[PDB]
């Protein structure tokens, strides 16, 4: 029983985006899904509720009137999303609450970012190199909530895909790192940079 | 509107001690509060209902006391407790959450594995030059300075830092220099961490 | 014929406990707003105790309340009459 | 016979609620003081069921209460009979 | 017959708002002190209203309550059956 | 007959006392944990009245009151009717 | 449905005075006529209510047992108003309420003055006067509530009739004013100063 | 008795801005608050009941909070706004209103049309000289002086300022210089604003 | 319907005491008779209640098991008074309360002194003396509570019997005061003084 | 326990003017509080009962307000009004009073009526020699010394006040001067008051 | 009716410990047994009751799910002691209570000792001696609620058996006193010294 | 939770004097408050329940007052009570105690008999020398020096002190002076007390 949550990504201040909590789980008659957000480096905020029965949906004075919230035959719910402010730039998890007062499961929950800035697609410029040895990448100069694997998820150990940081230049320039024993160098070391925001790709490769 | 105070918002208690996270409500609320744990990136896991535990939670976790004093409790902190835990009300309309409180673990003093990065040939065409230093699964948190040619570098120097690991409660560091290829074609000699 | 009592009744229970929450969640410092404390709420009223732990502040709600009250009431009035003859046919 | 105690009841609720608002309005910190609240008060009474999150506490006011009581649950207790009649008499 | 059970019962009210207030006088911040208001108490019991805003906490105090509600109620249940025979006798 | 109502009733009002302050001791800030006062709580219940004063907190309590309601209440039921009769009879 | 208001200018301290509030509406059984009170750069004053069925009139302790509220022949509800003292100086509004706690119409309001001072009559004295010019007409030394419109109420743009200055002297000076584009100088510009409390009509010329 | 706490008293909230209004009763008083606006004159008007809106009431209007803040909202103040806003109890007896809370828009530094007026004739003769100096529709609020031959006049200067256009949002100004007439006979030359 | 109070004066610290309050009007069954004091220069205090029928008597903390109140026949409630402390120096008021919760009615009210000082007797000295002219007397070196009238209770007027003063040797000296125009010295003026505590009479006579 | 807090201790208000007396109750009492005046040496009187007149008391006698707020109102204070003002709690078990409010009537500066008083021959033989001095319906209360042959006496100097009148509203003294009869011998020539 | 509690000593930190309160009284069906501890120096703790009729049983936050307290055939309630800390050190008070809400009567109580420091048996050393002469003896170096009787209990009077002392050294050096008449040295004088948790029964003699 | 706050900690009040004994509930629980007597070593003793005595009790012991005000009183302060004195809620699950009020008896000043006494050769031979000095049946509590060939012994003085008499209410003491036989062989004269 798990919640499974599409849509989001980058809107123009006073700009419209609607998110998507498909059920995928034995889902009762009289469940409420919930939308709670959180702010970069912030709290939760509850913002709103739903039955989806009688389709009846209760909103924050944070979000009053801005918001919409939307109910059965997809067994999903939606979070309408008119009037965007700066604020509003945060991620947003549902969750079902079987009217106990407490949220049982969690939607994966996605980035709703919200800048008069344009989207742009990430450079990504190997890092290369005894013991164990690190070999990264940068993925530079991105906007806006970006994806790294290494050979398509195989390897995940000593794996260090930094935070997204924010270029003086006003972009995310991130920096992936993987540690390996010298060996190896034999062994596939391709950082594979995904973004909905952008249709990126890039896969790049990592000889010394 | 209920004003759940968490209290304390960080701790950086030593592993196997005994932690404990207040949440005091603005007026009685009943037995109405539901703690959560949600570690970084991901999302909130409910801990304790009516300070009741739920199937899968680990024995360390318990949640008790009333009057407006609710306590959530870890006999024994463990490595993978390295999260932020929040505080739910349920007893008026609407569900208010709390603050939230951090913990940290604390560990015995480590050093890091430092790797230096001279910048990416596709990347020095572009016209800049990003100088990467890596520096691997250190504790505390706390100095990375650059010099080129041995001269004090202050310019474009952008450390980040991680999430603390989930079994070492370790540390990680990526500083980055980035330069003007043409002011890095004029000098390259190399990140003397402190 | 009893059974049919508390079945109606038991239905009356769950029938306000649903719409109430339903009827008082949205209302700031609503207190009748899970299910659970809705089912005490509509037992307490059925049986005409009136605690006052719990009530609907919203309208709704307590037209809620009054349909509770009159089906609940009769419908509970059915068990105590039913469990009143079964003492006195007894003895 | 039976929409004459629904009629009465109705007639007792209204009458209560408005005499209960008038009786009430004028005493510092009286809650009873609109016929909306003074409804679900009287409504509240007559069913015998007591909350409490209103109340007279005139003199005037609990003489208006005492009647809804008097004439309220009789009249109260009439449909209560009638729907009890009406699930018996069918099943 | 009739003004047999309203008499009795204005006895029982008159009878518990003296017992009570002689029952609960002496008690640090007991409510019910005046049989004004120890008036108001005997009724709001007989009917089994129980709006709460006044209580013995006295023992003593309780036991008056119980004889209260037990003669109280039987009572009141008398002039209830009585005016809704007269209602329907007549409709 | 009515001494088998008295007794049950009072058998009831003894059960609940003793298993509500069983079921509610525990819980941080239960009020309902003495069987005096239990007992305060169990009659006033059984006579529908609802005070306020006293009540379960907790679910296993609740679940206690209703019992107490149902069984109570018919019980209570049955002594009413019986000095309803012995008015009625003689006069 | 509105509310119409009579009697009240000014009164001597501890005297009388009779305010007025005619229905004129579609006006239920069981409405609550109120009376609140605006000092001069005040709040509202919640002082009486009266339903004119049972015709029971509550009152402010701030109004005690000073006034009275009398009520339905001429669907009328009033406002008696002894022993006067300088603070109940305030425009009286009336208003309707239907039992439900808020003020749904609300009568014009009038002025009640309270001083031991004598009533007077204004003076009025023309200002006369390129793009648009301006001109208008001092009001002078009055005493108390003071109208002016131009042209029999015709014309109204550009119209800055001021409030009421408490003369040194202890009189209601005003300065009614008019913006007029200058082609009009051809066009009539007369002043019309009315008083209840001194039966003025003064109505002024203004040629350059 | 129940005590209606406004907040602020005055605002200077610039056009299409967020404009709230804090409310806070002494005690809880359910949700019985009613919003109401006061045009400068005119009677109140009735905006929000139950903090739910009225018929013609626009939709920049809304008024929501519980416990003890009440909370009358404008998305986007409005030139026609600049009002009084009164807060009204109902929860007890008696209903008591809020202090008030003034709205002032603010907008473009503005300047003044000035029409000096020297006094009527048949005033001239009534033995007082009553010069006024007008100044129209100006942003701000905030110096007319009067100098007769240039020597400095603090004699008999009466400024009147007008409630804000309800269009503009502009402000005019009236000051009076009055004179006996024998000391404007003595000289006239003549309100040299800043 | 008025309230008569007996017993009374002076007693030892621990010593014991009986005041008296005696029905004398139309007394309902179910009154509640009270014990109000006042100390000196102090405010009144609760004490004791008591309904004559079910003679039940309720009591201060102040006053504990420390007293009994006593209730029909002679239609008289009682206030016996044990382990008496020198704060019990007071005045005791009984008074009728109708079970509404306030005392419509209120005996004279007795002095209970609480000294380990014994009891003495006035020496009563003459102050005899145009106008109005004034004549008094001393009331000299009493313990404890002094009575003065003037012929008998006759002449009342201009008449200023002042508060007893502490003798600095630790005795109540008082100076009652009369006025009276001249011309009467032709006229009885003689100043009586009376002591429940000293079983006194004195009465001394005023010539120049 | 009920703790009724009457305000002011005392009130100097003329005659005729609006005298207000506050008796804030610790908690919510409903509207059980009884008003009572006490005139000196005499016993408490009813004024008012659940804040209700009683038959006899005056028009001017009124008690409002509610909250924890009991305010006793004297429209124009009269003459037969100097008294202490008292305050009762009915709503809990037991009945509590006020701390209480005298009142003191102002009036126009009077002056003394003096009447020195040589002692009793009878009293001379006693031994002491007790000079009064007498001071009539003056106001306010405010300086009566002794000198015998203009030596000035600190010595047994024992001034008394009266009960200002209930019509007057004026105030007589009596200072004595007790002696040794044996030093009264030495010296007698006589209260020159100020 | 009295109540009788047996076990309890001294344990390792986290080790374990079971307390025994044995009913031999007129004990009703429905009474709880509770557990009350009070540290050295320190208040009363109120930790854990039961009812042995239904066996349900309530603690203290402070002592969580670390204890658990046990219930009819040998009319006895239990308190098993897991996971023990320093801060447990205290003597442990059962009592009964008849569901009335206060503790009538009261077990004697033992001391639960919580140290890593391991047991010892005290030295026991005479101390010998006109008017009264005094005699005692030290009861040297124990570990951890030490005995001392004179002549098996039979002398008790002008007895001062002191309380115990930490010595420097880590350990319950105690003195023992008695004051006796110098005629009786021709008496026997024997102090005898008994611990449970080193089982000694030490009895030294005071010749001087 | 419910907080119980006794006043004072401490008593020295004179015996047959007037001993009075606070205890404010940090919220109203009714009459359900009991007190306890508690003698040094001893189990606690109930001495008031729902502030009603217990069978035994004495007469001197009596408890009363009511909000949050609860006040166990000593009417004569007895010798044999010197104890320490609790307070228990019931009115809420659980059950707390107050922080505790311990008594101590005033007397006339006394003085000690005094016993100083040397080390038992049973110990000496164990290779340390404990010297004891008693101090018998003194008021008040407050000096015992050593000095072994007149210079001062700071080294190895422990003081013990008793439980005040349940008659007398006087204290015994023992200070021990512990010594090395071999430091104790060195020199032996020998606590003079102030
Ligand atoms: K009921
Ligand atoms: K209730």
């Amino acid at each position: 029983v798990q919640l499974v949550e599409s849509g989001g990504g980058l809107v123009q201040p006073g700009g419209s985006l609607r998110l998507s909590c498909a059920a995928s789980g034995y889902t009762f008659t009289s469940d409420w899904i919930h939308w709670v957000r959180q702010a970069p480096g912030k709290g939760l905020e509850w913002i709103g509720e739903i039955i989806p029965s009688y389709g009846r949906a209760n909103y924050a004075d944070s979000v009053k009137g801005r918001f919409t919230i939307s109910a059965t035959s997809k067994n999903t719910a939606y979070l309408q999303m008119n009037s965007l402010r700066a604020e509003d730039t945060a991620v947003y998890y549902c969750a079902r609450e079987r009217g106990d007062g407490y949220f049982d499961y969690w939607g994966q929950g996605t980035l709703v970012t919200v800048s008069s800035a344009s989207t742009k697609g990430p450079s990504v410029f190997p890092l290369a190199p005894g013991g164990t040895a690190a070999l990264g990448c940068l993925v530079k100069d991105y906007f806006p909530p970006v994806t790294v694997s290494w050979n398509s998820g195989a390897l995940t150990s000593g794996v260090h895909t930094f935070p997204a940081v924010l270029q003086s230049s006003g972009l995310y320039s991130l920096s992936s790192v993987v540690t390996v024993p010298s060996s190896s160098l034999t062994q596939t070391y391709i950082c594979n940079v995904n973004h909905k925001p952008s249709n990126t790709k890039v896969d790049k490769k990592v000889e010394p | 509107d209920i004003q759940m105070t968490q209290s304390p918002s960080s701790l950086s208690a030593s592993v196997g001690d005994r932690v404990t996270i207040t949440c005091r409500a603005s007026q009685s609320i009943g037995t109405d509060i539901h703690w959560y744990q949600q570690k970084p990136g991901k999302a909130p896991k409910l801990l304790i209902k009516y300070a009741e535990s739920i199937s899968g939670v680990p024995s360390r976790f318990s949640g008790s006391r009333s009057g407006t004093d609710f306590t959530l409790t870890i006999s024994s902190l463990q490595p993978e407790d390295f999260a932020t835990y929040y505080c739910q009300q349920s007893n008026r309309w609407p569900f208010t959450f709390g603050q939230g409180t951090k913990v940290e673990i604390k560990r015995t003093v480590a050093a890091p594995s430092v790797f230096i990065f001279p910048p990416s040939d596709s990347q020095l065409k572009s016209g800049t030059a990003s100088v990467v230093c890596l520096l691997n699964n250190f504790y505390p948190r706390e100095k990375v300075q650059w010099k080129v040619d041995n001269a004090l570098q202050s310019g474009n120097s952008q450390e980040s830092v991680t999430e603390q690991d989930s079994k070492d409660s370790t540390y990680s560091l990526s500083s980055t220099l980035t330069l003007s290829k043409a002011d890095y074609e004029k000098h390259k000699v190399y990140c003397e961490v402190t | 014929c009893a059974g049919a009592a508390t079945v109606l009744l038991v239905i009356v229970l769950l029938a306000g406990s649903y719409l109430a929450v339903l009827a008082e969640r949205g209302a700031p410092g609503a207190q009748l707003i899970t299910y659970p404390r809705a089912l005490w709420w509509s037992v307490v009223t059925a049986t005409t105790v009136g605690y006052g732990d719990l009530y609907p502040v919203t309208l709704w709600g307590r037209c809620v309340a009054v349909v509770v009250m009159v089906a609940g009431i009769t419908s509970f009035g059915l068990v105590t009459a039913a469990l009143a003859t079964w003492f006195v046919g007894q003895c």
